């Protein structure tokens, strides 16, 4: 799951 | 985990001279000198009128779908947004036969506008819209994003089918297209230098790709105005520089390309 998320 | 070295632009020109297949990985820092703030917490800017907890996330889209449209509208209407010298440099670098593609997290279209030919847009792009009931796609251009366009008149915009348009960009909480990632991964797989330009803090997206570039034992150069998450973890060299000082690298490489007259 390549969810756009805050690093 | 590893030991990153500082290098000059002159020295990056030399690293790129040896290379056959360079890839650029770009973040919002490369649009800053086009007039869109990367900080995002600056009060000298747009991001201020609007709560990033609402416009930036997919929960926020379903509750207030007008909000990401407002933001895109105000940035497009209220700022002069042009290709900068950094974008011209990257375009030259392709021309000279060095740069094979650009993998980017920006959604503003500038790399293409400058003439790049293989731009992989991991977070999509503000110049298309999808109806989130029937999946009809609508192409847009800059002029349609202006506050005075018919398309912006009533927000969120509405499909004939009765659904609502959603911008075709990937919001926080959404999943990056596996196809687009495999594209980016393969371009990295074959490369011999990754340029990582203008990126933070990061987002999972750029980071995961750098990890992949280490897996594939690839050579990584940051061009940035500062250290970043991957400095001393994943980058082999780091150049402290603004995206647009990159025309110095393009200059050094173009004039050496004029080893071109007979004799
Ligand atoms: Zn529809």
């Amino acid at each position: 799951t390549a969810r756009k998320s805050t690093g | 985990k590893k030991d990153t070295q500082s290098i000059t632009l002159e020295e990056l020109a030399k690293i790129i001279k040896k290379c056959k297949h360079v890839v650029a990985l770009t973040g919002s820092g490369t649009s800053a000198e086009s007039n869109i703030p990367s900080f995002r917490g600056s009060s000298n800017s747009i991001w201020s009128k609007y709560d990033p907890r609402i416009y930036g996330t997919i929960w926020g889209f379903w509750k207030y779908p007008e909000k990401i449209w407002e933001v895109i509208r105000d940035i497009s209407s209220d700022y002069e947004i042009e290709i900068n010298n950094g974008h011209v440099a990257l375009s030259t670098l392709e021309s000279l036969g060095y740069l094979k593609s650009v993998v980017t997290q920006n959604v503003d279209g500038l790399h293409e506008a400058s003439g790049n030919t293989k731009v992989i847009s991991l977070h999509g792009n503000v110049f298309e819209a999808v109806c989130c009931t029937c999946n009809k796609i609508v192409k847009l251009n800059k002029i349609m994003l202006q506050k005075t366009s018919h398309f912006m008149h009533q927000l969120p915009p509405e499909c004939p089918c009765g659904g609502i348009f959603k911008p075709n960009i990937i919001l926080f909480g959404e999943v990056v297209s596996s196809d687009l990632l495999k594209e980016a991964e393969e371009e990295i797989a074959k490369c011999d230098l990754l340029l990582v330009i203008g990126t933070s803090s990061t987002v999972s997206t750029a980071t995961n790709l750098c990890h992949f570039a280490c897996k594939k034992k690839k050579k990584i150069v940051e061009i940035n105005i500062s250290k970043t998450y991957i400095t001393n973890k994943m980058s082999d060299y780091h150049v402290c520089a603004k995206f647009s000082e990159l025309t110095k690298v393009a200059n050094i490489l173009k004039g050496s390309s004029e080893k071109n007259k007979k004799i």
